[PDB]
């Protein structure tokens, strides 16, 4: 899960870590007072939203007056930013952060993931900070160092000293840096961390290292023992249906197209959204059930895959499971009737009783395929929206 | 075959508990030989007509059982994998999903320095078909055969597995490596295993998206398998940066998109069937 | 460097381990007042050296009275407690522990030690406790059971489960008994201990695990990074001529012998004490200085050295180390001269200007031999004393 | 020889302090080939006439030096040792005293799957007399020759150095383990090294009180080493549980006693001479 810039910088905080001075704000009276309580201007605002490139979506403003700060606020409060990093539809505002403005000589880059190819959390500096990285590593690769965490020693402290330097670090920024490398590696570690990125890690005027920005993602396999974290998870950031589903025990992603997608497993879900998009399909979702497809929860797969208007047909594909497929059969027949589902749904069944359901699906009358195969199960669900 | 047959010894972590006794019972009725099972607090007792034990060191002790089966919940997961590294156990199958991804990367450290091999965790499966099943998986739609196959997904498994069998082609071992970013085994792993085992005549590679795994695998292939290759990529049409059901599911940073790697297994020489309906039908080529 | 039984359960107390409830006292009004809070009696007192077999040398009771604490902490406070642990001389009581006393199901043994044969912290423990465990060894070694702490994962509950089963602990005492030791392998490490020994880990009638003494061994090559242990020390319960030396960065241990050895290196110190006793010699002390051998360290040495008064000679032997071999000499001239040293004095030098020292040795007058090789400097030294 | 000749190029951790600049200073001044040394913070300066950088790694790319030696205070060791490991250094001579058991616990084990060799830490010291000195040793009392001696102590060996010169004998390497009680090399490591060694005709053992590594060095030579072994125990006098010096210098438990290890190895065929006056004299005998 994802954290807020403010709650990174909190964290940031507790380890002793450096970050301007700031408040988190949810009103425009406790936005303008935050001014007053940081000193004098000008002040930098900031959206609080998930995603990244606030600033050029202009989420993210440095005011001279506390007319201006309030403005923003009430501008924000409440509204949607929408970035480059979000749907079209955006995210909610509902925190701003005002922190004071800094003094900024240089704009560096650290930043730590799990890398799946070396199976050691890495963690990676550039002196090309304030830019999409992804991109510094295309264009320019060698300006990007890394360093893995030995996993039976922790992160060591020459770790640190080996980016400072090839970040051409010297005095007492080779030793700031080596702090703050070894804070972010123990937050890393503690805190069950998945990302963190501090774009831009900065040297200010005055001569110190100091976080501008954090992002930082948790694992959210390791929150049962992170009940900090746990707490701080803010649902309003994220496609609300995700979290219905998974309460329901379902994994879903709302997607463009038109065909919802209900399979058990993922790499089902995902090689059966490929199949109908191989045959002139457009998934609307991808939707994952596993096993337990009990009656509600494939009904409950229903009302999710269906809350999004522009599906036109609901392609079922299921394989196995602890559900016998007629007992899912009736499952479907209920969720349609009960749910009134409008539309027509395909369904590919497999296991036992494939036909003994395959057969009860036909015989209700309700608008309820029963596919003969998968690349069939794909051109039927095509077929059933071809103009609509 | 590769990992297991009609000789490996099975003792099941967490065997007491609802998926344990569960896939246990399948193992058991699929002629699988569960020598056992451990859980803390209950050695002593039977369960599945089995001996139950404390200790996964007892359980060896008194059964000989070289390969352990995990059911343990996630938090427990790290416990119980390093008990079972301890006690001499060289085959772990982990089945459990949502262990801490730092907890994986400290076990898949151990294992490897101790001479120890897992597959999984999360959902993997393992079955030589005939001789051996170690899993949550459906062995009525499996064929003692010839094709080799390793997946990150259980039920797109499946789907290759009834397309084998169905062109009568069989499985020698199918391999599913579990759906987390940072597993016990990987392709390179399964493949070099495959490569060697005189009754597999072909492989079966699924991947999906997320690391860079399969391209990996892809130059491994390029170099050391001699075999035929018939590789299907999942999530050509899954979004980034969004997690796909499995926690290693996941386009991060734009990379391990599922058309990379489709692209990677083609420059490698790796039958890459668009469709997961044509595996069976690619096989029938090169085979 | 040892610790108190008090000290050590206090550090068990932060960790959530298990303890008598208890105050160390330093007054005998304290003590009694101790027994007051501690609640209804009986009490045990404990005299607090850092020697154990305290009890068979009665210093440690069971009262069952307000005025037998207080007779007990008069009679012991600001004495000296001789156990069979100690040399004869014992060691100062200056706190007495006051603590409940327990109603004891059955004892076990539960300690760890740095293993330098597998180069790992291990785990021993035992059902036989209240026992000197070195003879549980000896004797019965099949009802010790033991675990290392793997370096790379940290200790792991099933290790603790490992041994609670091998103990015949079963039920909630299995969970009691994981629970410790998890908490003794995390004190172990993070204060970088160098030995725990919960001797007896007590069964209670009321059936829970509880520390009934604990013994604690700090590595003091990580004083540096355990402030806590390191204002724990406490002097009064070493020899104080070791902290003395220390102090002076010499090594220093009293022996019984009458012949003292001042030597540069340990290895050297030790096998010069070897060879002096193997010409009959009997060694009074170990004292290694190694390298910076100045006037005043050399001078230090021989106060040391000098302050036993069953010293009848005084063997010097260095071989090397920064100083040369004669301004090694004048050194030794002054400590003569100055310190009045009174008895024979045999010198061994080796290195540069080994004879314009041992030269300037004869040449000064002053009773101080110049051995001429190493089992000559020996018989020499064990000549010197000869009937005195 | 072993361990180190002529050709080994050297360079210092801890370079421009105190002692790392006297002993490099004397190192250099035996021919031994310091190629430089790493100081963070003092990269890009020299020192001593060679070349000083801030990272080992930026030193091992410069220079190609294989070894590295160690003067890097205690609280700061692991991270030394960890960083040459790093670095790519295959040889650590570790001289710094006082570093925490707990991190030499973790360095060993490290080291260990890292294929990287480590004498020390605590005052070892290695010298190959003729080719190469690396330590804080006096090199004019060694003789370039055919005795190889493994010392847990610095001034024992010395003796031994002497008597083995005198008899014009010879030392093929001498190799000072260290005082500490995990080591980064033990008896057996080096005793492998000496069996091995064409030009190393007799072994001499210097051990003293504390642990049971001469017990099992016993045993190996017992078993592996052929050529003759002279072994001398320091500490008969010593109390127990009492630290003489060295940090591991003591008899815990009652065990890891001098007539122990004598006893130990007088069992696996060990001139074991009782005085160390006659270490020379013994070597006399079976060389
Ligand atoms: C691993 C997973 C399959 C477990 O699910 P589950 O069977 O519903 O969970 P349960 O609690 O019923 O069973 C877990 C068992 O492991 C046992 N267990 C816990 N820690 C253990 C350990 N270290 N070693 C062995 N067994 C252990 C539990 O005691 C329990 O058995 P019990 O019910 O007899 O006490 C599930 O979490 C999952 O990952 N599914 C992914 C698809
Ligand atoms: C290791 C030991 C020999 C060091 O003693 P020392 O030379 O008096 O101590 P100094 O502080 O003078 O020298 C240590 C040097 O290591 C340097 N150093 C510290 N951490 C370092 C690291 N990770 N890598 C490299 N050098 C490092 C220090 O900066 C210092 O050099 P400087 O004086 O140029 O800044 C001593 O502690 C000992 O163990 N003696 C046992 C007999």
């Amino acid at each position: 899960m994802n954290l807020h810039e403010y709650q990174a910088k909190q964290l940031f905080a507790r380890y002793g870590l450096p970050a301007p001075v700031g408040y988190a704000c949810t009103t425009p009276r406790e936005a303008e007072e935050a001014a007053s309580k940081i000193g004098a201007g000008p002040w930098v605002v900031k959206c609080q939203v998930h995603a990244g490139g606030r600033g050029k979506a202009g989420g993210v403003k440095v005011v001279n007056s506390k007319e201006d700060i309030r403005a923003f606020a009430e501008n924000w409060l409440g509204k949607r930013l929408v970035t480059y990093q979000t749907d079209a539809n955006g995210q909610p505002v509902n925190q701003i952060l005002v922190e004071a403005a800094t003094d900024i000589a240089k704009e560096l880059y650290l930043g730590a993931v799990v890398d799946r190819s070396s199976r050691r959390v890495v963690f990676m500096a550039s002196t090309e900070g304030g830019v999409e990285i992804e991109k510094v590593a295309e264009e320019t690769p060698h300006l990007i160092h890394k360093v893995a965490l030995d996993p039976l020693t922790g992160p060591m402290p020459y770790q640190g000293r080996e980016l400072a330097f090839k970040l051409g670090l010297e005095g007492k920024l080779v030793q700031q840096f080596t702090k703050i490398f070894m804070g972010l590696a123990t937050i890393f570690l503690e805190r069950d961390l998945a990302l963190i990125a501090i774009n831009p890690l900065v040297i200010t005027k005055q001569g110190d290292l100091i976080c501008l920005d954090g992002k930082l993602g948790a694992d959210g396999n390791a929150l049962f023992r992170q009940p900090d974290l746990r707490e701080m998870r803010d649902q309003s950031q994220e496609d609300p249906r995700e979290a219905q589903a998974a309460q329901w025990e379902l994994n879903y992603v709302a997607l463009d197209g038109n065909i919802g997608c209900m399979v058990n497993g993922a790499g089902l879900a995902m090689g059966t959204m490929d199949i109908v998009k191989l045959h002139g399909g457009e998934p609307a979702n991808f939707l994952d059930v596993g096993g337990g497809a009990t009656k509600e929860r494939v009904t409950e797969a229903f009302k999710i895959i269906l809350s999004d208007d522009k599906v036109k047909a609901v392609l079922v594909n299921i394989f196995g499971g602890i559900v016998r497929c007629d007992l899912i059969a009736d499952g479907i027949i209920g969720a349609v009737a009960e749910v009134g589902v409008n539309v027509p749904v395909v369904v590919r069944l497999e296991g036992n009783n494939a036909e003994l359901g395959a057969k009860k699906l036909a015989d209700s009358g309700l608008n309820i395929i029963a596919a003969k195969g998968l690349t069939d199960a794909a051109q039927q669900v095509v077929a059933a929206v071809e103009g609509k | 075959s590769i990992l297991i047959d009609k000789n490996t010894k099975v003792i099941c972590q967490g065997f007491t508990g609802s998926q344990g006794t569960f896939h246990s019972e399948q193992a058991i009725a699929y002629g699988t030989k569960m020598v056992g099972g451990v859980t803390p607090g209950k050695g002593g007792t039977t369960h599945l007509g089995l001996p139950v034990f404390n200790t996964v060191r007892e359980a060896v002790a008194a059964t000989g059982a070289t390969a352990s089966v995990i059911y343990v919940p996630a938090p427990f997961c790290k416990d119980s994998i390093l008990e079972a590294i301890d006690a001499g156990i060289k085959l772990i199958i982990t089945i459990t999903e949502g262990i801490p991804t730092l907890d994986m990367l400290t076990v898949k450290v151990k294992l490897d320095e101790a001479g120890v091999r897992m597959i999984g965790p999360n959902c993997p499966g393992v079955i030589t078909p005939g001789e051996c099943k170690i899993g949550i998986q459906p062995g009525h739609i499996h064929k003692p055969g010839k094709v080799g196959i390793v997946s990150r997904s259980g039920t797109l498994t499946y789907e290759a597995v009834k397309q084998t069998t169905d062109y009568g082609f069989g499985q020698s071992t199918c391999v599913g490596i579990g759906g987390d970013p940072i597993p016990g085994s990987n392709f390179i792993d399964i493949l070099e295993m495959f490569e060697k085992d005189p009754q597999t005549e072909a492989i079966v590679m699924i991947g999906e998206i997320g690391g860079s795994a399969e391209e990996e695998a892809a130059a491994y292939i390029k170099e050391h398998v001699t075999k035929p290759v018939v590789g299907y990529i999942a999530g050509v049409t899954a979004p980034k940066g969004k997690r796909m059901g499995h926690a290693g599911a996941i386009i991060a940073g734009g990379k391990g998109t599922a058309d990379e790697k489709f692209a990677a297994l083609e420059a490698a020489g790796v039958k890459t069937v668009r469709s997961l309906a044509d595996i069976g039908e690619a096989l029938k080529t090169v085979l």
